[PDB]
RNA sequence: GCAUUUGCCAAAGAUGUUUUCAUUAAUCAAGAACGAAAGUUAGGGGAUCAAAGACGAUCAGAUACCGUCGUAGUCUUAACUAUAAACUAUACCGACUCGGGAUCGGCUGGAAUAAAUGUCCAGUCGGCACCGUAUGAGAAAUCAAAGUCUUUGGGUUCUGGGGGAAGUAUGGUACGCAAGUCUGAAACUUAAAGGAAUUGACGGAACAGCACACCAGAAGUGGAACCUGCGGCUUAAUUUGACUCAACACGGGGAAACUCACGAGCGCAAGACAGAGAAGGGAUUGACAGAUUGAGAGCUCUUUCUUGAUUCUUUGGGUGGUGGUGCAUGGCCGUUCUUAGUUGGUGGAGUGAUUUGUCUGGUUAAUUCCGUUAACGAACGAGACCUUAACCUGCUAACUAGUCUGCUUGUAAAUAACAGGUUGUACUUCUUAGAGGGACUAUUGUGCAAUAAGCCAAUGGAAGUUUAAGGCAAUAACAGGUCUGUGAUGCCCCUAGACGUGCUCGGCCGCACGCGCGUUACAAUGACUGGCGCAAAAAGUAUUUCCUGUCCUGGGAAGGUACGGGUAAUCUUAUUAAUACCAGUCGUGUUAGGGAUAGUUCUUUGGAAUUGUGGAUCUUGAACGAGGAAUUUCUAGUAAGUGCAAGUCAUCAGCUUGCGUUGAUUAU
RNA sequence: AUAGCGUAUAUUAAAGUUGUUGCAGUUAAAAAGCUCGUAGUUGAACUUCUGUUCAGGUUCAUUUCGAUUCGUCGUGUGAAACU
């Protein structure tokens, strides 16, 4: 059973090669619950040179304890980052009693959590947006992270963890600032992620004009969906 | 201790669900019906299922039953429930308005629409 | 901090202003006014309580909680003192960000009446709050501020910078009569101390389940003799494991030898395999006979004759070990517990550990179901499953079951009755036991259930307590038990007068006592003497050995071996049990109740019975007159009584595991 | 790491753990028991707004164009904030 049968309307729309690009899903803000939709846009034919290669990384694995009916019952938590270096990043975490299990479930989670980082210009606008449009802030638990845009080739100035996240996002050049208890790795990761996410939340002056008015994919593709397969 | 279990009630639901047109108030009929219709590994089991399903036939004869949705019988029951007289209650040409309703109609200006009787 | 009436004195907010002034304001080192209680000084006052104190009680000790007293205090004038968890632990002035009723004080309209210092309604200003809610905040608890904070700046005082040291030392032309207040260190030492919240565990908190836990009862143990385990105590040795359920008639643990580990005294090697030496001109084995010994153990000693590498001496080293270690371990097994519990996926909630699911409530033996439902569906466990028991005058058949039919035989007047023997293209009620039925809580119920799960009753039914009684037993544990069940083992120990393998005699059974299972009784619902065609379930011969049927002998337990059957639905046997019943004796007293303990005889199993293996006959006849504090198990063919088998086993049941017979009281 | 490399001590970043930028003070250390108040710090709104015309650049845009060239220049025209 290596063939994917979509349980989501969006899932159908994706598998059958109807919705064009991933970012489009992001645009119409269609919830992705199915961790297939994502592997779709990232083909496993394995051409080594694409920067659109989708990357997975285990970050954390934690032995979590419970006190239950006189026993001490351990599970594992894990954190996972997924990203193509080009614009797209997700973070996920899962608890399970078997390690490789926690890992798989967390990969799946992270995929469901995919988010569109926005890339801006520091100084004069020439070629590759190497950084963020504004300064922004992640907040998780106690922790805070501030992302400030840096000039060309500054590189990522940031702790090992948020650095890893940012590299997955494909921010080349950045300045970091962190508050809170940062050694809480899940909160640090979370913060960096949410921060990276807020890039598109910020209304910058270039976003000021009237947007395009389009119909949702579902309204256009309504005919397709109501055929019975 | 005669409380009946999960397996049995799921079973009975299913058996009625698909077969209601075939089923009788008689246990001895329904048990044979079940036997033909299904794979039941035990005599005892089948009989428990048949008994409960019979019980539920009787409960269905009386009215609506939670957990079982017989769409055919429910649509028949729905057509049953409609009865319409020719006059309705709703008379467009004669309608009665409170004092306060009248005040709001004054506000909109509709106080004088044809066929409006104040009370 | 302020709560009785009235009068007086000055003061205050809010509201109401088409009044006046016109920045006069905000906050605040100096400096000042207050400031609970307790305490201090000088007078008063003194009823209540009441530090100190005096006593009672409690307690191991109480200089405490409790009780009887009682001083200072408590109250009051003048004065000091300045401190509290002086608490919203939350600085003041100012903006701005949600919703909703209500409340206290003004005012503004409106409405009703019994027409007012009263009601109601709608506004609004100011107070004290509350209830929702935040796509605001926070580590959270929580917060309409604790919001408008890395998108960080409205104004202003104060305070903090890990924990202790320590509010200590010291200095105060700072205070105080004093107590003390205010100011206030460092050395030194230390990795944590600390905050919220989660899950457990626990509670001398609240609530709710369930179980013979208790309730209504019964049989009783605990009291007695004896039996059999533990512990003590003797012992050469009294082998040993196992101590609350979850050790202690448990280790199949009923031991005369054996078993067997303990004890005393003796014998063997089954010390392989390798290296060195020795050996064929001899390694080594054996053994008459005399001593010797418990012993025809050639064990030893004298005595030589055999025997012919099966190897001997060392040096290494393996076999073997009921020797240690269950806290090195496997396996198995107890126990929580047969209780009803335990998970995960996808959705919901938390930054998170985690949570919901898995629940208020009914209902069930059951997280069994119904229903509630941010949860939806599922898995394990329970159920189902499986075994035994209960129903079939219907099926399939039976000489290794029975019935009938027809013949006969005996006793009899016998197509009577009761018994045998035969019989058949016979038959299935009884008996085997295969197939298939059957029960599902069925039918009914203006019975209780919020009409849902379910419970209840009556009827039918072989069967309606989950039909009954069982087997199986999740997740997790408990360093539970087991090296002594294992040729499952790690590690440790013993290795030739061995902790190896044998033989002989003891020992585990030894008795002032303590503690457990139990058998038997204390009698009249009884004991004893007769009579009486009532069971079930188990077993059974490697041929004489195993069940045993006739028969004979003996007064008896038991012996013959005379005739026989059975490896068994055929034979023991479809019997042989005992309570029970019917007669008769005995007559409420240590009586024949009760028989412990003893002495002769006889028999049986075993080489061996002494330290009585069991059984038989005469004697002998104890405690015990219904059991203190305590406490066990148990709801129907059930308890209780009553015998029978099987395991053990040559012999030995007061034990165990089962089997029926007679059959309850009381709950449900 | 490397002809260098350990160690001790003061000091710098790490430290938004001294904080003007920039911290905390309901419960983690932290709002003074409470008012008055001088120094100090802090302070409501109003006054030549505005419009019209000229020029100079400086920027901007580009359906104005041009010239040449590897990009500046000239020019439009309007559009700005200026001066
Ligand atoms: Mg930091
Ligand atoms: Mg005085
Ligand atoms: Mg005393
Ligand atoms: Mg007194
Ligand atoms: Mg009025
Ligand atoms: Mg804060
Ligand atoms: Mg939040
Ligand atoms: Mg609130
Ligand atoms: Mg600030
Ligand atoms: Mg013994
Ligand atoms: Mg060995
Ligand atoms: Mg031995
Ligand atoms: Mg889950
Ligand atoms: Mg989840
Ligand atoms: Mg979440
Ligand atoms: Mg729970
Ligand atoms: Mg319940
Ligand atoms: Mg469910
Ligand atoms: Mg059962
Ligand atoms: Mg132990
Ligand atoms: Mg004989
Ligand atoms: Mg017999
Ligand atoms: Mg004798
Ligand atoms: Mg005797
Ligand atoms: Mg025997
Ligand atoms: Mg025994
Ligand atoms: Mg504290
Ligand atoms: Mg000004």
């Amino acid at each position: 059973k290596n063939d994917w049968q979509p349980q989501t309307k969006l899932g159908r729309l994706v598998k059958y090669g109807k919705i064009s690009s991933l970012d489009e899903i992001f645009k119409y803000s269609i919830p992705i619950k199915e961790p297939e939709i994502i592997d779709h846009f990232y083909p496993k034919n394995k051409d080594v040179q694409a920067e659109h290669k989708l990357m997975e990384e285990v970050l954390q694995i934690t032995p979590v304890q419970k006190q239950t009916q006189a026993g001490q019952r351990t599970r594992f938590k894990g954190f996972v980052v997924v990203g193509d270096s080009n614009g797209h990043i997700g973070l996920g975490w899962k608890v399970a009693k078997e390690v490789q299990g926690a890992i798989k479930g967390a990969i799946t989670h992270a995929k469901l959590n995919m988010v569109p980082v926005r890339k801006g210009y520091w100084g004069n606008k020439i070629a590759n947006a190497h950084t963020i449009p504004q300064k922004i802030t992640g907040k998780s638990g106690s922790v805070r992270i501030r992302l400030v845009p840096a000039p060309r080739g500054t590189g990522i100035v940031a702790a090992p963890i948020p650095k890893k996240v940012l590299q997955f996002a494909g921010v080349q050049d950045i300045y970091t600032s962190s508050q809170g208890c940062t050694r809480t790795r899940g909160n640090f990761l979370k913060a960096t992620y949410y921060a990276l996410a807020n890039t598109y939340r910020y209304l910058t002056p270039d976003f000021w004009g009237k947007p395009e008015d389009n119909e949702l994919p579902f309204e256009t593709f309504s005919e397709f969906l109501h055929t019975k397969a | 201790g005669r409380v009946r279990t999960k397996t049995v009630k799921r079973a009975a639901k299913s058996l009625i669900e698909h077969y209601y047109s075939k089923l009788t108030n008689d246990f001895h009929f329904n048990k044979k019906i079940l036997s033909e219709v299904a794979q039941v590994p035990s005599k005892r089991l089948r009989n428990k299922i048949a008994g409960f399903a019979t019980h539920l036939m009787k409960r269905i004869q009386k009215g609506p039953v939670r957990g079982i949705s017989l769409k055919v019988q429910e649509e028949e029951r729905e057509r049953r429930l409609d009865y319409v007289p020719e006059k309705s209650i709703i008379d467009i040409e004669k309608v009665t308005i409170d004092n306060e309703t009248k005040e709001m109609l004054k506000k909109l200006g509709y106080q004088n629409i044809p066929g409006l009787v104040s009370a």
